[PDB]
RNA sequence: GCCUACGGCCACACCACCCUGAAAGUGCCUGAUCUCGUCUGAUCUCAGAAGCGAUACAGGGUCGGGCCUGGUUAGUACCUGGAUGGGAGACCGCCUGGGAAUACCAGGUGUCGUAGGCU
RNA sequence: ACCAUCUGUGGGAUUAUGACUGAACGCCUCUAAGUCAGAAUCCCCCCUAAACGUGACGAUAAGCGCCGCGGAGCCU
RNA sequence: GAGUUUGACUGGGGCGGUACACCUGUCAAACCGUAACGCAGGUGUCCUAAGGCGAGCUCAGGGAGGACAGAAACCUCCCGUGGAGCAGAAGGGCAAAAGCUCGCUUGAUCUUGAUUUUCAGUAUGAAUACAGACCGUGAAAGCGGGGCCUCACGAUCCUUCUGACUUUUUGGGUUUUAAGCAGGAGGUGUCAGAAAAGUUACCACAGGGAUAACUGGCUUGUGGCGGCCAAGCGUUCAUAGCGACGUCGCUUUUUGAUCCUUCGAUGUCGGCUCUUCCUAUCAUUGUGAAGCAGAAUUCACCAAGCGUUGGAUUGUUCACCCACUAAUAGGGAACGUGAGCUGGGUUUAGACCGUCGUGAGACAGGUUAGUUUUACCCUACUGAUGAUGUGUUGUCGCAAUAG
RNA sequence: GAAGGCCCGAGGCGGGUGUUGACGCGAUGUGAUUUCUGCCCAGUGCUCUGAGUCAAAGUGAAGAAAUUCAAUGAAGCGCGGGUAAACGGCAAGGUAGCCAAAUGCCUCGUCAUCUAAUUAGUGACGCGCAUGAAUGGAUGAACGAGAUUCCCACUGUCCCUACCUACUAUCUAGCGAAACCACAGCCAAGGGAACGGGCUUGGCGGAAUCAGCGGGGAA
RNA sequence: UCCAAGGUGAACAGCCUCUGGCAUGUUAGAACAAUGUAGGUAAGGGAAGUCGGCAAGUCAGAUCCGUAACUUCGGGAUAAG
RNA sequence: UAUGCCUGGGCAGGGCGAAGCCAGAGGAAACUCUGGUGGAGGUCCGUAGCGGUCCUGACGUGCAAAUCGGUCGUCCGACCUGGGUAUAGGGGCGAAAGACUAAUCGAACCAUCUAGUAGCUGGUUCCCUCCGAAGUUUCCCUCAGGAUAGCUGGCGCUCGUCCGUCGCAGUUUUAUCCGGUAAAGCGAAUGAUUAGAGGUACCUAUUCUCAAACUUUAAAUGGGUAAGAAGCCCGGCUCGCUGGCUUGGAGCCGGGCGUGGAAUGCGAGCACGCCUAGUGGGCCACUUUUGGUAAGCAGAACUGGCGCUGCGGGAUGAACCGAACGCCGGGUUAAGGCGCCCGAUGCCGACGCUCAUCAGACCCCAGAAAAGGUGUUGGUUGAUAUAGACAGCGCCGAAUCAACUAGCCCUGAAAAUGGAUGGCGCUGGAGCGUCGGGCCCAUACCCGGCCGUCGCCGGCGCUGGGCUAGGCCGCG
């Protein structure tokens, strides 16, 4: 296929695969969740993202690539079973390809591929493990930056895990019975319900 | 030989050129396209209309 | 305090469930001779007043759903105008002004007019 | 007429690179200061040309050159 | 045989398409408007009701049920904001409606003017709100002069039909006929509306760089070339030599895209000849590295000084093969080089064959024969006189600088 | 078969073939000889027959008449037959032959031969893009300023140029044009209508000329 | 269009001469550079040149011999050697 | 010249050698063979003649508007040629090349129609003053062109022209509407989409990522209207419309009331009158935006600009920055500059950063990326250490180490004539960043002179000069 130096920068409107965009290929990525993803919240308390830092388009080519290069280091420093690698970019964004070239007569181009329209500050790929495991998400995050165009830089979260709770509140509102664990996330309990699903809880 | 299809470019500036001018109100505009019904009964109030002069002079001199 | 007939605004009025309801009213309820209409007096139209508050209806309740209002998100995102600003670029900062929306949190939950009528 | 015959050349700084001494950085290190070797490359010699560049020197016609602050004047 | 015609748009033209008359969503950047051979679709119809009105009724789907009967037949109940339907494309609108069903109907009728939209604010088409008649419907209020709204259509001339009248039929009168007024229809889809097949290399003219083919210019998809990351290969060992999945560049020796320069003309393919240049170095010089014992070879570095040949076939560049060789590296210079050549190719007119066309002819299909013009002008370069100012003149030298 | 075929002609008792008469004249195709000349009459065209359409004139009918209507109704068309050494195709499905050809796109087909080496040549192979039988197929002695391949011989075509001669060029006396020409004439780079000679920044630049030269003047 | 000498030779070929005619073709002198046009030679190799034996060269007259493949029986044929 | 006809002329020397004939042979016969003779033919070599192959030779402003040389075809035949005749332009003639028909032929020549037409090229002649464009709308067998609207100019005309009042506006303010774009949302509808969990493949509660032809929400900018006398207030009249009823509605009449009822600027009106030229190829930039890998590409929105425009600056250059222009003097600036070219720092400028064996040197703008560096300088977050670490061989005795990030430099970084921060050159800066003071000059700004135009409800008929009033004078 043609380089990723031709559908890097968001030149066009999104043109995502509707009823008027038919024809278009499979993405090269499929899996987004590997690692030991039906773990408890407790499991893998630290977690570590690779965040963006162009308005670019990042293929779903390089999408798997990255996936594949950040899941075989994991695996090899910390078992198969030690992490858990979401992929939070879906390639909607179709790419159109003009004929083998009458030249621009009816340009309007075929579909050739599938990109994800990643923002600056946007979470690219987002790996929770064990706290002891820090600098192995740091290196797994950083050789998967150059499967990437662009510029990307590593994060570690002070949220716990894939939750949207800080660490040094999620101790406190497990006990409160404010959230409970549903799988890889938890559920936040408000006050405002009936007291019958209270009752259930205590 | 293709050529240049559709442009509002520089019609702003020839709009402008002696300025978008409004058409001048006017007192007693035109009565186009009023009910002809109401038309009717409008043009025999004007029609009628001396028939009270008398009275209209009686009743200013009350004031 | 409450109920009718007609309404205006059209969920703060809706929905689920539970509790309570004087008096009148409303409804249920009782019949098919006539009016009228159905496969069938269930509906509809008509005739009526033995029965009760079951339901409708109204009021109240629910850490109720929704809805409504406000806070928060946030001067965040976005944006007018400006620069011989930065950067290879993608884009970003500043100047001048303008300025959001979810999640989250809190509060509220019909109201008004006309006419007649009951405590 | 390689179809006969003859001739076709020396250095300099250095590139790459390998090193010396030696810190930074108690050690180490070709490098940071300072040194060495270093090439069909580069510059130069050799070689061809000789400038609105030139040196030495010879001879320089009734004309002509030096020597009298020639001794006075006219044009530039 | 004569005359004429053989549309336009068009990333040249033709072929294709209709973006040529219309409609929906979007593009369109929150009034309207807004382009491209932009995107996704629709249209030349359909309807005596699918028009109009009134009345009743409620849909899609789901749950629970009920002989045959089942995942889908029909009956019943409950939930059901419409998730159904409304002739069609789409959007909007719509629930005791605009849907479904039923019974009465023909406002889809006869008229005048105004208004909206496309707009020049012309016409047509399609709409809006009245008014005057005559009706439909409902108990009535009302509603209705077509379809819930946004598309579903046509000038002059001519023909035809209907209607009206102190209308004409020419010196009067009568009856035919013809003409006129007014309203429909017969149609121009190139849809504001000529009556229309080619071919031309035997071609001609007006022009056009508004516009193609050849160079240059922008671009680098493609081509070529080079990094980065390290799965893996290398018996083992990621990086001696390699580099999948990805990714970042460079080049203008491919091709494409574009159409800016040139159509009162820049001679256009290759070869021959000849000079200089580039390095992304094949060989030679000096090195580093190895999965370098030697030999041979591979990788890399300084590096373009020097060299890179002779032939068969082909017009060919490009390939292929024969040998030779230290090696037989890659390119630019208007795809260097036609007032340098050579005409083989291509590229007029002759002719053959195949396919194609009824034909004339066409064919980047093949084949054969086919005029290659001018320098004495200016620079450039090659040499040849001479010019330069120190008096004239001559000999013997120096030497910048260039090679 | 002449009262004709063919053709000329504005026109006639016009004229040509024709001073002719089928062993003739006129119109075409193919192209000596030898050897064969296959299939298709549907389409187009020609030609030959006797059972819907069919002009003017004529006849009939209605009407005051104009007019209208009706019947009749030529050739030609339509219908039918024949015809392909007619156009053509292979309605018939390419027969005999021939071929990678002057005809084969793929293609520099495959094989053999020809050479150290062959996109060439020849002989073969043929589902042949798209050969083929008087739109003639196949062959073929002799012939050809025809296209092509090889061999012998020969040769400065070449390796690799050299030398000689004649006329030019050259110089002089006499004589003496033309094309061409905005101004003109040393370059590099930059920008520019994207290849300057002139502008920009640099390199720099010395009278007047001779013989050459073919880079440039997009001569 | 007409007339057409001698020699050589098969020849009205080519070459030389006689009769007759002419002054080198709209100029001369000097020089002998390049490059041309025309003519010629070249050792050794012999088409390696080139799209291609282009151009050039080889052969040539006559006499005596010798003459195939193929053929339409005529030829090929001046085969070739 | 093409062809037919008529009447004439001309065509060396040789080669092979056909029918007929003669003779001699062979044979049982039929018949065959040999030698000679003969001199046939769209025969062969070849001269003249007639042709014109190759050299793609010479020449190619030539000898020549088709020739010359060598070579070559044919040369008893469908041969060559003179003369006389025949055929004439849409015709002739053609052994066929669209050949030839007087240097002219895929339709000759001559004169006329004819100054044929051309939406197409070229050109279009004195000065000055003043104003000044359009490449866009609709329609057109239109798309190199017209018609039309717009933009332009001319000619005016109706008024106003101290405050005041009418009237006006590419602008704010106030009041009130309109919209569905950015953003947001999809634990909300439609559509797309990830992973678990719970209850029993679904189902509930969560979760990841999205829309241009999706949306509950929803800006900024933007669009419309209004901000008074054409009003307000009081009292009556007319009507055939409206109707329970002066009940509406609209029109008219009389009287009363400026604090003109937001800010600012400004003279307006006449369907912005009447006639009207040119244009209807545009192009470029910020932002927005479509196709395209991209383009000095194609196509839009808005505004400015170029075209129509010079000037200062960017070396240079239609569009960038500044600023637009009568002719001058003085002054001051803009953008941009101040080592020298080249006007200005010849300041004892300030603080740092940076060494480059391809340093770097500023809008548009005219070569860089990913990835690297134990070059150097900052910063961030950690970790060891005087119960003695780091490094080096218990000794040593003071801090040290790791990761990450950011400046400049460096690697990555290869094109062809010799060359481009503009050049020279610059390294205690003439480099990069942050600033200060001073200084340099544009046709810009200020003041002054002169010229012209334009505007003054301009002045003067009341004379030393004056008033050609179509003159003179004054002001901006
Ligand atoms: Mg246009
Ligand atoms: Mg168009
Ligand atoms: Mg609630
Ligand atoms: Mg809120
Ligand atoms: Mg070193
Ligand atoms: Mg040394
Ligand atoms: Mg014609
Ligand atoms: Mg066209
Ligand atoms: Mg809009
Ligand atoms: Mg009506
Ligand atoms: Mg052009
Ligand atoms: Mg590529
Ligand atoms: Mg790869
Ligand atoms: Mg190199
Ligand atoms: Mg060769
Ligand atoms: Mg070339
Ligand atoms: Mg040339
Ligand atoms: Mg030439
Ligand atoms: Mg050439
Ligand atoms: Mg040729
Ligand atoms: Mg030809
Ligand atoms: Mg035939
Ligand atoms: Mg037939
Ligand atoms: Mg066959
Ligand atoms: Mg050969
Ligand atoms: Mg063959
Ligand atoms: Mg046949
Ligand atoms: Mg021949
Ligand atoms: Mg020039
Ligand atoms: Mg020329
Ligand atoms: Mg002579
Ligand atoms: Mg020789
Ligand atoms: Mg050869
Ligand atoms: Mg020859
Ligand atoms: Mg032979
Ligand atoms: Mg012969
Ligand atoms: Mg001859
Ligand atoms: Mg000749
Ligand atoms: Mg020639
Ligand atoms: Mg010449
Ligand atoms: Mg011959
Ligand atoms: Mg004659
Ligand atoms: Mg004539
Ligand atoms: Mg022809
Ligand atoms: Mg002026
Ligand atoms: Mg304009
Ligand atoms: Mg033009
Ligand atoms: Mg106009
Ligand atoms: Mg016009
Ligand atoms: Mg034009
Ligand atoms: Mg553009
Ligand atoms: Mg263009
Ligand atoms: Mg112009
Ligand atoms: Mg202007
Ligand atoms: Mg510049
Ligand atoms: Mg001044
Ligand atoms: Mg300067
Ligand atoms: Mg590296
Ligand atoms: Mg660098
Ligand atoms: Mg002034």
């Amino acid at each position: 296929r043609r380089p990723a130096r031709c559908y890097r920068y968001c030149k066009n409107k999104p043109y995502p695969k509707s009823r008027f965009c038919r024809g278009v290929p499979d993405p090269k990525i499929r899996i987004f969740d590997l690692g030991r993803k039906k773990a408890k919240v407790d499991e893998f308390p630290l977690c570590g993202h690779m965040v963006s830092d162009e308005y670019e388009q990042l293929s779903s080519e390089a999408l798997e690539a990255a996936r594949i290069c950040a899941n075989k280091y994991m695996v090899k420093s910390c078992g198969k079973d030690g992490f858990h690698i979401r992929v939070r970019l879906h390639p909607f964004h179709v790419n159109r390809i003009n004929k083998m070239l009458t030249g621009m007569r009816g340009a309007f181009g075929k579909p050739q591929g599938t990109v994800a329209r990643v923002n600056i500050g946007q979470v690219i790929m987002s790996i929770r493990t064990k706290t002891q495991n820090k600098e192995h998400v740091i290196e797994a995050l950083r050789r998967a930056k150059f499967k990437f165009p662009g510029r990307q830089k590593i994060h570690i979260s002070k949220k716990f895990g894939f939750t949207k709770f800080n660490a040094d509140i999620f101790e406190s509102m497990l006990a409160e019975k404010r959230l409970i664990p549903d799988g890889c996330g938890v559920k936040y309990i408000p006050n405002r319900g009936p007291l019958d699903k209270w009752r259930a809880i205590h | 030989a293709k050529s240049k299809n559709h442009t509002t470019h520089n019609q702003s500036r020839k709009w402008h050129r002696n300025g978008i001018k409004k058409p001048k109100s006017q007192r007693y505009e035109s009565l186009k396209g009023v009910d002809p019904k109401f038309m009717r009964n409008m043009r025999f109030a004007k029609k009628h209309n001396k028939k009270g002069f008398k009275k209209m002079l009686a009743n200013n001199a009350k004031n």
